[PDB]
């Protein structure tokens, strides 16, 4: 029963090197709890979960200061990179940062993350040992040389193994009724004829949390992969998720096919056959 | 730059039931950069009050967003999602299907 | 709580 906290930073530059757009979000597993938007009026770290509004004003102050500090640093790097790659002054360019930590059931540190991207492709990443970097080409190679000589990975490791783990447990405890719960999926099957010889059996899974789910078809007990469609897990907008799997079956053989659903909230994996 | 074409899904929060209020969702994902124009259409006309989620991205750095609004489906009214992106020559319009 | 160590890439 491991849990995760993840932060996603995004800095998009404006034409003429104007004030760039900065958006930051925070997640505990698949639940967003904080957000920041430079286009928002408050210009503050806003809450996005019921259990995070419990934090006092000292929390929202320091969290607003630290996300501002990173955005201003991404703003300077965006201009430095635009002149490095001689990129047009009338375009937009993006710097993304993803970082977080993993804890086990006992609440101890499992693994850390810290990696950046420029214009959609990997820039520099903190390796799993939290002591070395994996950088891309050219401009990223200067960053790797710069961060190695400054021992920058030491304080990055200190946050991921320290403040990240400490506050992830606090969030998991303050919102245990939201984060440590598993909402099982509500399953059913639909039938959609294609012609007089074929038809589509669609197997639904609605309102489940977390998003990790597995849908598989079978024919006479054997794994059926031929003529199978599977859409990505989509958000329902209420905190839960949706996903369905389809298969084209010949007419009169619908009951030969069974849908199998695996989810954390299910004590036993479900099996659905057309009735 | 690496650029990615968005993936568009149109669906409802709850199963469609004519006469009952629901939420019409349009989930765009797997695109880059993040600048994207998404409108929700009713019989071809842009729905005015439409909110969206906060910008986030996946492990492959591609962004995703959820554009939603409150609506009530009927038998004759049509709904769709119109997405425009730098990777799209023409804006892509995905119709709503209560079976998908 | 967000990251408090702000690194300049260049
Ligand atoms: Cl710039
Ligand atoms: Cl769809
Ligand atoms: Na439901
Ligand atoms: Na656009």
């Amino acid at each position: 029963g491991s849990h995760s906290m993840r932060y996603f930073y995004t800095s998009v530059s404006r034409p003429g090197r104007g004030e760039p757009r900065f958006i930051a979000v925070g997640y505990v597993d698949d639940t967003q709890f904080v957000r920041f938007d430079s286009d928002a009026a408050s210009q503050r770290m806003e809450p996005r979960a019921p259990w995070i509004e419990q934090e006092g004003p000292e929390y929202w102050d320091q969290e607003t200061r630290n996300v501002k500090a990173q955005s201003q640093t991404d703003r300077v790097d965006l201009g430095t990179l635009r002149g490095y790659y001689n990129q047009s002054e009338d375009g937009s360019h993006t710097i993304q940062i993803m970082y977080g930590c993993d804890v086990g059931p006992d609440g101890r540190f499992l693994r850390g993350y810290r990696q950046d991207a420029y214009d959609g492709k990997d820039y520099i990443a903190l390796n799993e040992d939290l002591r070395s970097w994996t950088a891309a080409d050219m401009a990223a190679q200067i960053t790797k040389r710069k961060w190695e000589a400054a021992h920058a990975a030491e304080q990055q490791r200190a946050y991921l193994e320290g403040r990240c783990v400490e506050w992830l447990r606090r969030y998991l405890e303050n919102g245990k009724e939201t984060l440590q719960r598993t909402d099982p999926p509500k399953t059913h099957m639909t039938h959609h004829p294609i012609s007089d010889h074929e038809a589509t059996l669609r197997c639904w899974a609605l309102g489940f949390y977390p998003a990790e789910i597995t849908l598989t078809w079978q024919r006479d007990g054997e794994d059926q992969t031929q003529d199978t469609e599977l859409v990505e897990t989509r958000p329902a907008g209420d905190g839960t998720f949706q996903k369905w799997a389809a298969v084209v079956v010949p007419s009169g053989e619908e009951q030969r096919y069974t849908c199998h659903v695996q989810h954390e909230g299910l004590p036993k994996p479900l099996t659905l056959r057309w009735e | 730059m690496i650029q990615r074409t968005p993936k568009i899904q149109v669906y409802s929060r709850h199963p469609a039931e004519n006469g009952k209020s629901n939420f019409l969702n349009c989930y765009v994902s797997g695109f880059h950069p993040s600048d994207i124009e998404v409108d929700l259409l009713k019989n071809g006309e842009r729905i005015e009050k439409v909110e969206h989620s906060d910008l986030s991205f996946s492990k492959d750095w591609s962004f995703y967003l959820l554009y939603y609004t409150e609506f009530t489906p009927t038998e004759k009214d049509e709904y769709a999602c119109r997405v425009n992106h730098v990777t799209l020559s023409q804006p892509k319009i995905v119709k709503w299907d209560r079976d998908m | 709580s967000v990251l408090n160590d702000i690194l300049a890439r260049l």
